[PDB]
């Protein structure tokens, strides 16, 4: 889970 | 007209605080989305997809309670659980100020040129002149519960505030020869008022939306005090935005559909429903060109809907 990733 | 049923983008929003009263997203005039995720603020540049962790809270327990970009998009105001209103320079990636004045978390923010207004869980609103040493230049006290909606009109002539005390206050732009007293106090919503948005093409027209116990969108003329329209949305109304290009409004909702609703103005007819979120919508923000609406929701996603364009 990477913040703001698509 | 054709409105896409799918969002243009879906961004991950891990650890987004599922607190209805907070205002955790804002899209800058420079096309950068600021997203508060728990104790950090992330910036997403819409044109490049570049992501920056702008800041992280330094104390245990601390979380971000609000974010708002200044008009030019080079400074970001950040309200915190520790009652701070921080001013960040995003070009330098540095904190310029850490303004204290509030007695509780700052869940709402709104700029009027260099004046930044902040609303707190205490019910007070403070005006901060961010250019000067004693930043705290005014205190507006018209709420007995958390100030969750706060919005200066685009012409700067009025400031609207909505609270967890079911009130909407419309304040003047200056105290003049009297004091800081509301020009209007609307008590008709029977729930918290987080949704507050001014009509971009009519100076005195305001839209507000109430929580679960209210479920209505109301349109007001703040000069005459008239309630021009009251529509039941069948759910809490977390946010409202106006499209200046299409003469429409868009609202975000919770139980049971967790949808966005597009309404034609002034008829208030339902144009479309944007479905996809699996938990309540928390906030909406609009791109600087007016084409895209970002919805942040308790399902830990930010959905970007290009609902006001065909290209």
């Amino acid at each position: 889970r990477a913040p703001x990733s698509d | 007209r054709y409105i896409p049923s799918l969002p243009d983008r879906i961004l991950d929003a891990p650890e987004i605080r599922n607190d209805y009263y907070l205002n955790l997203v804002d899209w800058s005039s420079g096309n950068v989305l600021a997203v508060a995720l728990d104790n950090s603020v992330y910036l997403w540049s819409a044109s490049s997809g570049d992501i920056l962790q702008l800041l992280q809270m330094e104390q245990p327990g601390e979380y971000i309670s609000s974010v708002a970009w200044i008009k030019e998009g080079n400074y970001l105001a950040v309200g915190t659980s520790s009652a701070e209103v921080q001013l960040w320079d995003v070009q330098q990636q540095k904190r310029l100020r850490n303004m204290t004045s509030h007695s509780a978390r700052v869940g709402s923010l709104s700029w009027n040129s260099y004046i930044l207004s902040s609303g707190s869980r205490s019910g007070h609103i403070h005006h901060h002149d961010v250019r000067v040493a004693e930043h705290h230049v005014a205190t507006l006290s018209g709420h007995s519960q958390e100030v969750c909606g706060l919005r200066w009109a685009p012409d700067g002539r009025h400031l609207a505030s909505g609270g967890n005390d079911n009130l909407v206050n419309v304040w003047p732009s200056a105290p003049g020869e009297g004091g800081w007293v509301p020009l209007q106090t609307f008590t008709q919503h029977q729930g918290a008022v987080k949704a507050v948005a001014w009509c971009p093409w009519q100076s005195n027209v305001l839209a507000t939306g109430g929580g679960t116990s209210d479920r209505h969108i109301r349109i007001w003329n703040v000069c005459s005090g008239a309630c021009l329209s009251a529509v039941d949305a069948h759910s809490q109304v977390c946010s409202i935005l106006w499209s200046p290009h299409y003469k429409e409004l868009i609202s975000g909702h919770g139980f049971a559909q967790n949808q966005l609703v597009i309404w034609k103005y002034p008829t208030m007819a339902k144009v479309a429903e944007l479905k996809g979120h699996t938990s309540r919508v928390l906030s909406l923000t609009m791109s600087p060109d007016g084409a895209t609406v970002a919805s942040a929701a308790a399902d830990e996603t930010l959905r970007l809907w290009r609902c006001f364009e065909l290209d």
